Order: structure tokens, then sequence, then C-alpha cells
């Protein structure tokens, strides 16, 4: 019943309108939601526009009203130079005459501001329409009757902030460049008129509701007036005195002093300089005397979130680093000036102890800029030096676990302020363990904390001086810890112990009895069933040895072999405990000090001694899996291969060239092995269906190929000999996965296959021309038929398939040249497929596959195969570009669509296509690929967009070819043609901006 | 300092 | 002198693991996650009937409020070796008593079969 | 005691899956496109009693937008979400912004960034800066691992109440009550359930 308001063959029942509205907005249920499908049909018709002249007239309903002026919007928006012109004064007339008499009625001009807000909004569309060619006395009409009614007078300021906010703000991507900086200028021509108003109001007051609104209109024209109108006038003492008084215009006027500190004014003058002192110095004092002192405890009032004091800290904080930032050096010489240089800074202080996240982020990026100037400029840190002591302890107590991006800023001030002064910073250190040993201030988040800002300034002291620094730290700690009562503190001091330890690698390598200690005090608590404990021992170990591995491989004075012999002669006993991530761990941490070890044979002797428990459980498996392949029946024995397979990763991760010998020790079973399991794999799909891929049986097995493959993948990216990886390592590798790939049904075959492959062509792929062309034929159009259905299945092969295209059409071209036609046209088809994902990891490979592509068929010269290659697919390439240009479904991929397309067109205005692009019958001889280009493109925009004009088009297109060397204009001719699209009567001049 | 230091953490265990 | 300026108190905690709740969308064919927390075993101490207790993290919304009865039986899920699957008659999580058809997994195939055992220990205790 | 809360931000940033997870505790992994608006209740137990969020959860698309900025009237708090893996949906949340405040001149509004969870995130943290001037709360946020997913509804909570201390807190626990006609057909949905395989199951949980 309510799909009554859709007939537009009688006429708009008002009253029903108003009660399918109010169904929608206070309603609820099935009775709100067809409602609101009802409005969305209702207000997507294309006639309802002429049905709004009733609706804002004779319903009483502000939503419906609001509804109407959205309908009206779209019109003015899309269709109004399609109208017949009486239509255009109609509305417009319509639209001033309604705003007109919402501002008289005192009392809808306060019930309804939702209402008259899209009104004034709506009169803004018209404007930027019709303004001010067509309506030449806009803006002396406003200024008079400004002076008649307050109401109107405000909601004047109203519509001149959305006009600001409409021609400046937002213009960039929403109109041409030729119509924004009409706009521009003529809003420029004529703020005279509009600042006289603005100011002449700010000053004689007095209605607060009127003096907001302008205030909130001059934030927006500061963004782009000269500074003339603000540092010549009055304008700046009475934001910095009169408006920052009273709480109604507090907040707006502290964020016009914040654009004001932005403004771009002359360096040289000194007058200017002292009003942008003096504004400042208005400012504190007012904060001061009528919000809060200096002293005051920001960090509670914020907490207590009274009224709009949060806002109001956060808009005091960004307008005091805003301008601290710009100014401070007009406050560091003056000597009348330094109290309100240390009031501003000491404000901040008090700011940065908030509990806010985001607000410490801003103000720790001012403290960064402040102390890195305090460490690079002459003269200036003496007088931060007491603001300088309090940061430090701010910083301390406020330290995060190591957002990582926030702990790296929170250390980069930390050793700024360290340098500053290394005695101060110590003390404070100090002072805070003592107090945790006390217990006055003891806590787990406590003691954490002070140990990262403890650790975080590491290698800012003297070594001497943080000799005697860290053995006072770890003995206060190890008597912290002796004091506490239960595991549970005791694992959270000696946690942080060993991060302290962990961060001092300079300390550790001139104490090599302490750092043994340390090492075999992990290995001990690589025991410790105390949850977290191994996981840190394992940690800490892999980062020690990362910073002091030398002094593992050589043999330290007192001993008789170096410390890694001694580590791998005890590994089982020490690992034991482990879960298996953590012995990999492990296993990767003493490849990091053996390929310290230079010496090749010493080298490989430690590497065989450390695989030497991997090895030997392989060897009885390969063997006891081989005769006969029941035993990977057992899920006990996919994870001993697969754990043998991962701990190969890690220490081939680490060591990466040095690995290969331990490589080719596994490397020939090892692929038999992924055989075998492929096979099982392949039987149990057989026995049981698609399903058995999702048991944890056939789970494991692939688990088992994942690793191999990541393993060979690895060694292979890492490589150095790469003579071994072709002539031993290729063709094994190729004869076990290839085939077993293409001869699997699609959900059997693991992506990892064309992520190996990706990685095999990347590194020797010049080397082995017919081996790719074999990956080619095993992967290409069995991988392409997963995937060119839908955007959805197969994730994971549709990133590695076009990551593996992409390779190959950078290193081995060739081998796309060795294709059949046919499939050389699924290549061009896969290409273009891969233009119209949204996801960005398929387009922005298919983009430059695209762009690389032509690239390689150009340097081919003049030959038949470049000349068939643009006869059959120039075309297609510039036709599929423009599509995703221009659909509005593909943005993010803007740029590259625009180089692409640059780069297409550039040939044909360059001659580079030898052959004519078109049919010999339906273009006359002669005629040049230019012409035929700019004729098919013609036709083709023609057909896309019919609602443009031919004028438009050609137009578009002229600009579009002559600026085909300059990315930054042609991009500006796309975004203009990409508004104009949306609209109906786009100017064709348009396209002679640049 | 550095003997005293390195036999105070030998001590070091988590259980009591 | 001077002046100076949950419903779950009555029961007792048997097992108590950290799990993740999936009901299955039969007119879908797909299981569908209900919530993640701590699924407890709840002994009410004035009549020792062991229920299942499951709230969601942070939120502490409830999506598993049921008796363990001992007609209830544990069956795998064809992928997991750490999930059993059950039909549940009367669950209370969201308002009225409505069946569902059950999956919970852990972190391992321990807890998973610690789980188990402690399932089955709980139908004995509501058995008398 | 309810609050009518917008949710608005560019198509596939996922509001759509962030409300559902809050509803149902499900994960929606499939991208179906809101059209115009979809309205759900939503209610949380807080130490200050139930609060009840009436969510206008609108759409992203352009062709899908239906009213648009007239599903903002009358809303009391918002939401705003972009997606951290596509640099073109924090380029449009001051678009966003803009419509919003336009209509809804003092609420308060939290600025999500969703899909912290992938790892190739592409909106860095230290680029996220457009909240500072604009008085918004600011969080990371997946609706896939649930990082951070209670925290815009707790803050809002907070602001909406006037309670800083606001907490969300267990809500009680009745007890669970305690035929052959139902026997066969129980078990039919459960050995199909049973050779449906659970979802993410190399996830930890
Ligand atoms: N990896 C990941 N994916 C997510 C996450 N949240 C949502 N998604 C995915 O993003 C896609 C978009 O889903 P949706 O919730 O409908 O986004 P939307 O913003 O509501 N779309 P629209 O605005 O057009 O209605 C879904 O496929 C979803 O699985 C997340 O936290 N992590
Ligand atoms: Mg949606």
């Amino acid at each position: 019943s309510m799909e009554g308001i859709l007939d537009f063959s009688n006429d708009l029942d008002i009253a029903l309108l108003d009660q399918v509205v109010s169904t929608f907005y206070q309603g609820s249920g099935v009775q709100q939601k067809q409602a609101q499908e009802i409005l969305t049909k209702f207000q997507d018709n294309p006639d309802a526009w002429q049905k709004a002249d009733q609706i804002l007239q004779f319903s009483t309903n502000p939503q419906s009203k609001f509804i109407a002026l959205s309908i009206l919007d779209k019109l003015i928006t899309r269709k109004w130079k399609l109208l017949p012109n009486d239509h255009r004064i109609g509305i417009r007339n319509f639209v001033v005459g309604m705003i007109i008499s919402m501002c008289q009625d005192d009392e809808v001009f306060k019930t309804q501001k939702n209402l008259i807000n899209k009104s004034d909004l709506t009169l803004v569309q018209i404007l930027k329409q019709e303004w001010p060619q067509n309506w030449p006395e806009f803006i002396p009409e406003l200024i008079g009757s400004s002076s008649s009614s307050v109401n109107v007078c405000e909601n004047n300021m109203i519509v001149l902030k959305l006009l600001s906010e409409e021609v400046f703000d937002f213009s960039a991507e929403q109109m041409t460049q030729a119509k924004a900086l009409h706009l521009k200028n003529s809003m420029s021509k004529e703020f005279e008129q509009i600042f006289k108003l603005c100011f002449q109001v700010l000053e004689q007051g007095s209605s607060s509701s009127l003096i907001v609104a302008t205030l909130e209109s001059l934030l927006r024209y500061l963004h782009w007036i000269p500074y003339r109108y603000i540092y010549e006038t009055n304008i700046l003492e009475l934001l910095s005195t009169k408006f920052m008084t009273s709480p109604d215009t507090r907040a707006i006027t502290l964020k016009c002093l914040t654009e004001v500190s932005n403004l771009k004014i002359p360096q040289d003058n000194d007058l200017i300089k002292r009003q942008t002192v003096l504004f400042f110095q208005n400012t504190l004092q007012q904060i001061a005397t009528s919000v809060m002192p200096v002293t005051a405890d920001l960090k509670a009032t914020y907490a207590n979130a009274n009224g709009n004091d949060q806002s109001f800290l956060q808009d005091l904080a960004m307008f005091l680093t805003t301008y601290l930032a710009r100014n401070r050096a007009l406050l560091e010489s003056d000597e009348s000036l330094r109290e309100l240089l240390l009031n501003a800074h000491q404000y901040l202080i008090q700011l940065s102890k908030i509990e806010e996240r985001e607000l410490f982020k801003t103000t720790l990026d001012y403290w960064h800029n402040l102390v890195a100037d305090l460490f690079y400029e002459p003269l200036k840190k003496h007088i931060y030096e007491e603001i300088c002591s309090q940061l430090r302890l701010v910083i301390i107590e406020n330290m995060v676990r190591p957002t990582i991006q926030l702990y790296k800023s929170e250390r980069e001030v930390l050793v700024y302020l360290t340098h500053l002064n290394v005695i101060d910073t110590e003390e404070i250190m100090i002072s805070k363990l003592a107090r945790q040993i006390d217990g006055s201030e003891w806590s787990w988040h406590n003691i954490n904390t002070l140990s990262w800002a403890i650790g975080s300034i590491s290698g800012t002291m003297s070594e001497d001086t943080e000799k005697r620094f860290v053995v006072t730290v770890i003995k206060d700690l190890l008597g912290l810890c002796e004091q506490k009562r239960g595991k549970d503190n005791k694992a959270v001091v000696a946690s942080d112990i060993m991060y302290v330890v962990g961060q001092y690698p300079r300390f550790l390598k001139a104490h090599w009895n302490f750092l043994r200690t340390v090492i075999l005090k992990l290995f001990k608590f690589m025991h410790e069933t105390h949850e977290g404990v191994q996981d840190m021992a394992c940690d800490t170990f892999i980062k020690i040895v990362q910073k002091c591995k030398y002094h593992f491989v050589i043999q330290q004075p007192r001993e008789s072999e170096p410390f890694i012999q001694t580590i791998i002669r005890d590994i089982q006993k020490t690992t034991a405990d482990l879960q298996p991530q953590q012995v990999h761990t492990f296993y990767k941490a003493c490849g990091i000090i053996i390929s310290e070890e230079r010496s090749v044979a010493e080298r490989n002797r430690l590497l065989s001694d450390l695989m030497q428990l991997p090895n030997m459980a392989w060897d009885t498996i390969v063997e006891q899996s081989t005769a006969n392949p029941t035993l990977l029946l057992d899920s006990e024995t996919v994870k001993i291969i697969a754990n043998i397979i991962k701990t190969n990763v890690a220490v081939c991760t680490s060591m990466g060239a040095d690995f290969y010998p331990q490589l080719g020790h596994i490397y020939y079973n090892m692929l038999q092995l992924y055989r075998a399991v492929s096979s099982m794999i392949s039987a149990q799909v057989a026995a049981e269906g698609l399903i058995a891929t999702k048991t944890p049986k056939v789970r494991g097995l692939r688990t088992i190929k994942k690793e191999i493959l990541k393993l060979v993948e690895t060694y292979i990216s890492k490589a150095r000999n790469l003579d071994d990886v072709v002539k031993v390592l290729v063709e094994p590798l190729l004869n076990a996965v290839l085939e077993d790939y293409m001869n699997n049904v699609p959900d059997a075959r693991d992506a990892e296959v064309l992520n190996c492959m990706t990685t095999v062509v990347e590194k020797v792929g010049h080397m082995i021309p017919q081996g790719v062309i074999l990956i080619l034929q095993s992967v290409f159009e069995c991988t392409l038929d997963m995937i060119n259905k839908d955007f959805t299945e197969y994730p994971e092969h549709r990133v590695e398939f076009y990551k593996l295209l992409k390779v190959i059409n950078e290193k081995s071209f060739a081998a796309f040249l060795e294709l059949p036609p046919a499939a050389f046209k699924l290549f061009v088809d896969a290409i273009c497929w891969a233009f119209k994902h949204n996801n960005r990891d398929v387009e922005v490979n298919g983009l430059q596959i695209a762009l690389d592509l032509v690239k390689n068929i150009e340097r081919m010269g003049n030959v038949p195969f470049a000349n068939e290659f643009h006869k059959n697919y120039f075309f297609i390439f510039v036709s599929e570009t423009f599509f995703v240009l221009t659909d509005s479904d593909h943005k993010s991929g803007f740029s590259k669509q625009a180089l692409l397309l640059m780069k297409l067109i550039s040939l044909v205005y360059d001659n580079k296509i030898s052959v004519p692009l078109y049919q010999e019958a339906e273009v006359p001889q002669g005629t040049s690929n230019q012409v035929y280009l700019s004729q098919y493109l013609a036709n083709m925009l023609s057909n896309a967009f019919p609602h443009l004009t031919s004028e438009q088009i050609a137009s578009f297109l002229s600009a579009l070819t002559k600026q085909c060397k300059d990315l930054v204009v042609f991009k500006g001719t796309l975004r203009d043609f990409l508004v104009q699209i949306k609209e109906v009567g786009g100017d064709p001049t348009d396209y002679l901006f640049a | 300092a550095l003997e005293a230091l390195q036999k105070k953490l030998e001590e070091l265990e988590l259980d009591e | 002198h001077f002046e100076p300026v949950t419903m779950e108190e009555d029961e007792e905690v048997l097992y108590k693991v950290r799990a993740k709740l999936f009901r299955f969308d039969a007119d879908a064919k797909e299981w569908k996650e209900r919530g993640t927390g701590d699924c407890k075993f709840l002994k009410n101490k004035k009549t020792n009937k062991v229920r299942i207790l499951m709230r969601r993290d942070k939120t502490l919304k409830i999506c598993a409020n049921h008796i363990i009865a001992p007609e209830y039986t544990l069956k795998p899920n064809v992928g997991s070796d750490r999930s059993w699957v059950y039909a549940c008659t009367a669950d209370i999580a969201e308002g009225e008593a409505e069946a569902f058809t059950f999956a919970i997994r852990f972190g391992s195939k321990e807890n998973a079969d610690k789980f188990k055992e402690e399932f089955e220990k709980a139908q004995e205790i509501n058995k008398k | 005691v309810q609050f009518k809360l917008v949710l608005v931000g560019d198509g596939g940033t996922g509001k759509t899956t962030f409300v559902k997870r809050h509803l149902t505790g499900e994960f929606e992994k499939k991208y179906v496109a809101t059209l115009g608006v979809e309205v759900h209740p939503l209610v949380f137990h807080t130490n200050r009693g139930p609060i009840k969020f009436n969510v206008w959860d609108t759409a992203g698309q352009e062709k899908f937008g239906g009213l648009r900025d007239g599903y903002y009237i009358q809303a009391q708090c918002a939401i705003i979400m972009f997606d951290v893996t596509s640099r073109v949906t924090y380029k449009n949340v001051p678009n966003w912004h803009r419509d919003l405040v336009r209509v809804c001149e003092n609420i308060p509004i939290v600025l999500c960034g969703n899909k912290v969870d992938i790892k190739d995130r592409k909106v860095k943290a230290k680029s996220i800066v457009f909240h500072r001037k604009k008085n918004l709360q600011y969080y990371d946020i997946s609706a896939k691992s649930n990082y951070n997913f209670e925290k815009p509804f707790l803050w809002l909570a907070r602001k909406l109440i006037g309670d800083p201390n606001l907490e969300f807190v267990a809500m009680p626990a009745l007890a669970p009550p305690e035929d052959p006609a139902l026997a066969a057909q129980y078990e039919h949905d459960l050995e199909v359930a049973q050779t449906t395989a659970l979802p993410d199951e190399d996830d930890d949980l």
C-alpha cells in the first residue's frame, strides 16, 4: 500500500509521503525496510525532481523536504545544463525563495537547522553552475540582505562557508581544472567585500550564534586567502583575546589561530614577526586566566571528560605544536619572551601526560622536532634543560612494547634526550628502578616499561659509562627478582633482565665470561615449563646471536674450542623440551654463527655437525618410508618429515649460499619424497573425493610439499653459484613439480608451485630458456582456467599466476614468442583479465605486464611479430585500458592506467607502429595511424558515453594526444574527462586548460 | 664488580 | 571517634578451555562462527547439574548456554583433529531454547581430547 | 535508551562484516554490497545498564548509495571506515566526513582502519592523521581477527552516556532447560555437518 507514491501517473499524495518517510526514520522492522526501498525508487525516479516543487511547499515533514532537496541536488549536479532555461530560473528562484522564508520565521530557523543547511548546500550547487557569469550580483545582494536580518546574516555565513569549501577544499576531484579555476578566481576577485562583512560582524558583536558561524567561515577562508587580510587588520587581536574568552567561540577561534600559524607570510618583515609573537602571547594569557593555569593536571581533566574538554585539549596541543614548530625561534632570543616560550612548552609537557594514544603521537612528533633541533642547532639546548628533563620522565613512563612505529618514535626522542644530558637520563632511570625495588611503583607493567626504556637508549653512552650503567641495572634487576615471591613475579623480572641484556651487545662483546653465562642461562630457561619463558629464551638467544655472532665462531681466550661447537654438542639436550617451532629458531640461530666461519672446510664441518640429528632422522625415514610408502599414512611420520624440512628451511634461511652442501645431502631424496607424497594426495582425493583435501591427513601431506618448495625457493633466492642451480637443481626440480601440478584436479594444485617457479625464473631465468617454456606449458593454460570465471575462486593461484607471468615477461620474453598464436591470445586475454580485478595485488601486476609487454614488442623493431601484435592487440589494449579508467570501479589503478594509455598513444604519434592499424577497406589509403587512432577513439567514446557531444569527445582527444609526453598534464586531462562524463553539457573548452 | 655480577646471575632461578 | 568517608556464583568450575564455537547453517551448507572465548563446565551447587557456559572475549556475550545432556555424542569433523561436532536441542544463549548443531574447535588435539574426557565426565554427573 | 549510529565508508571496507560480527559472532567471507542501508539493533551490557545502538549500515558503492546523506538525519554517533590495504579508501575519508558533519554537526565519531590483519598494509600508521584536527577517535581494527573490534562501541558508549568509566560487563546466565519423532531429522542434519569441513583450519583457534 505504501508503493502508491511511486505511481507518477497520479499526483503526489504528500500526506502519504510524510507517512512512508516517518515509517523509515522513526519506524522499525519490515515496515521500515521496504519503506526505505520505496524511498529509494522514488528518489531515483528521473522525474522526481519536478515534484520537489510540491514537497518543499506543501509538506509538514522536514525529512521529506530534505529528501526532495537531495532529488534536486542530483538534478543540479548532473543534468542542469540539459534543462529548459526557464526551469533553471524556476529552481533558482524557488531555492532563494525558501531560504528567505525559513530565516524570517524564528521558529523554523531554530527548529530545522538540518533543513536550512541542506537548502544552503543546494544553493551553493546552483552557484557552482550559474555564478558569477549568470548571477553577477549574488555577493553584493548577499551583503545587503545580511544587514537587515540577523538570522539571514548568520545563514549567509553558512552559505559562504559551504561555498569556500566547495570551491577550494573539495573541487580538485569533483570539477574540471578549468571550472575550478574559474570559481576560485571569482571568489578571489570579490573577497574584499566578503571580508569586510565578516570583520565588522566580528567586531560589532554580538549574537553568539552569528559570531560562531562567522568564525566557522573564517576558518575556511584561511585555507586560501592572502596574508594581508590577517596581518594588516585588527583581526588577530580579536581572535587571540576577545574570542578566546567565551567558551562558545573558543574552540573555533583556536582552530582559526592554528590555521593562521600556517599562513604564507614573508619571513623578513620584523613587524609581521611581532604580530606573530603578539597573538601567541595573547592566546596563552587567555588560556592561563580563563581556562586553566600551566600547573593544572591536564591528565585528570582529560580523563574526567567534562563537556568539550577533550576536544579543547586536543585543539590546544594542535595549536601549540603547529605554532612552535614554525615560530619558536621568534621567542628564543628575546629575554622578555622567555617565560612565554617555556610556559607554552610546559603546557605541552602537561598535555603529553594525557592517557590518549593518538594525542600522545601528536605531541611526540613535536618533541621529536624539538630535540632534534636542540641536538644540531648551536646555543639552543640550554634554554630547554628543564623542559627536556621533564620530557625524559614522560617518555620513560609511557614507553610502549618494542605499536612498533610508536616505539621507534619514542626511542628516537629518548636517544636525542640522552645525548643532550646523559647524566640526567641515568639518574631518572636508576631512581625509577629504586622505586621498583622499594615497591612504591612496583608493577609488572611498570617494570616492563622501564626495561624497555632502559633498553631503548643502547649505544648512546660512552662504552665505559655504559658499562657501569648496565652493571648497576642488571645487579638491581637481579636483586629485584631475588626478593620477589612466586614464579609469576620471578618470570617477569627474569624476562626483563634478558631483554635489557639482549639490548646491549656492545657490553656483551667485551665481557665473554658474562656473555657465556647469559647464553647458558637461556639454555637453562629452555627447560622452563612456565608459559612464555621458553619463547623468551629463544627470542633472546637469536637476538644476541645476530649481534655477537663473531664471538661464538672464534676461539675465545681461556678455552679450547669456539663456543659454537659447545652449543652443537649439547643441542639435543638443550632443545629437548622445546616446541618444534622453537627448535627451528634455535637451529636458525646456530646457522647465523656458522655463516661467520669463512674457512670453507670448517664451515661445512660445522654445518654437517649441526645437521646431524635432522639428517639421521631424515635418513631413517627415507629408508622406511621408501620401503614402503605405507608409513606416510602415519600422522606421526608426516609431522617428523615436515619438521625435518622446516629445520633445513630455518638453517637455510640464515646461511643462504653456504647452505648448498647440506642441500645436496638431501636434494635428490627430497624430490623423490615430493613425488611419493604427491601420489598419496592424488590417491586420497580419488578414494574420498575433493573433501579429502580438507582432511588433516592430506593437509599434513601438502605441508611436506609446501616446506620442500619453500626450502628450494629459499636457497635459490640467495644462491651465488648460479651454474650449479641451473645444472644440478633446476631440471630435477621441474621434473618433480611441473607435471604433477598440471595433472592434478584444480583443488589439489599448490599455488606455492607457481611461487617457487617465480623465484627460479627471477634468479636464473635468463639461463634456462627451454625451462621457462616448459613452465608456461605446464602451468599457464590450466591455471588461467581456474581463475577466469570470476574474481573470487583460488586467490593465491591468482596472485602467484600474475607474479609468475610478470617475471617471465621481464626475464625470458622469448618464451611468449614461442607460444602458439592461440596461446598468445590467451596471454593477452589474461593480462586484460587482470585489469578488471579490484584485488590490488592482481591489478597492479596486470597493468605492469601490459606496459612491459608493449615495451618488449617495441624493442623488436619493424618485424612481422611486432607488426602482427599491433594489428591484433593494440586497440584491444587501448579499449580495455579506457574501460577501467572510466567505469569508476578501478580507481586505485588510475596512475598506472594513465601511464599505459600514454605509452600506447605515444607509439602512434611517434610513428613506431609501421603497419596501418586499420583494414585497408574501411579507411582510404595513405591515412596515418594518428588520424585513424582519433577516429577509432571518437567512435568508441561516442558509443560508450552517448550523452557527450561530438565536440567534447574531439576536444578531449585533441588535448589527450597532444599531451602524451607529459604525464602530469595527461592525467589532468583524464581527470577532467572523468568529471564531464558524470554530467550533461560539459564545456569542451575545458580541455584547453594546459 | 663484573665477577660478582656473573655469579649473581648463575644463582638466578625461578623456583623457591 | 571519627567517621570514615552474573548469576554464576552458585556454581563451580569443573573445566575451562579456550575454544571457538561454530553453528551449522543447514539452509546454506555452511559453518558459521558464534563466538570465541572461554568454554566453562559449570556444575550447580544446589542441583549438581553440569552446564556449558561460553562467553565471547571483550564483549562477554554468551554464545553457548546448555545442559551437558548424557544423550549428546561428540562426533569428529572431516577436516579437523581438534574439533567436536554434536547436536544441541536446547541452547539459551540468545533467548529461547533453540536447537543447534554445534562445532567447537580448540588450540590443539590435546585440549580437544581433554575436552571430550571432561564432556563425558559431565554426562555421568547429569545422569544421577 | 537507544542511540542512532550511522556507519559510512567506501565499498568493501568491511562495514557490514564488522556489524555482522557484533550481531551474530560470524565472519562473512563474501562481499555482498549493501543496497542503500541496512538497520540493525545492537545491544551491549554495561555497568551503567544496557545501551542499544540502532546501527544504520550505509552503502559504500556509489551506484548503491540510495538516500546517501539522507541516512544521517538525527544520527547521534557515527563510525567512518576505511581499509588499510586500500589507499583510495583513506583518501575518501575526508569526503565521507564532510558529508556526515554537514548533517550531524556535533556527534562523537570514530575513524576505523579495518583489515589490519592483512600483512601487506598499504596505509601506514604514521600516515593516518586526519582524525586529529576533526577530533575523531581512531582505532586500528580487524573484523577478521577481532583486534580492537569492541573499542569503537565502548568509546561511543562512554561519550553517549557521559561516563568515562563505563565498561562492558557479563550479562547474567540463567540456568538452561532440559522426542524420537525428531531423532531421524537431527541425525540427517548431523551427518552433513560432519562432512562439511570447518573454515579456517590453519588459524590458532
Ligand atoms: N582480511 C579481512 N577481510 C575483511 C575484513 N572485514 C571485512 N572483510 C572482507 O571485505 C569484504 C567486504 O565485505 P563488506 O563487509 O560487505 O564491506 P562493505 O563496506 O560493507 N561494502 P559496501 O559499503 O559496498 O556495502 C568481504 O569480503 C570481507 O570478508 C577483515 O577484517 N579482514
Ligand atoms: Mg555492505
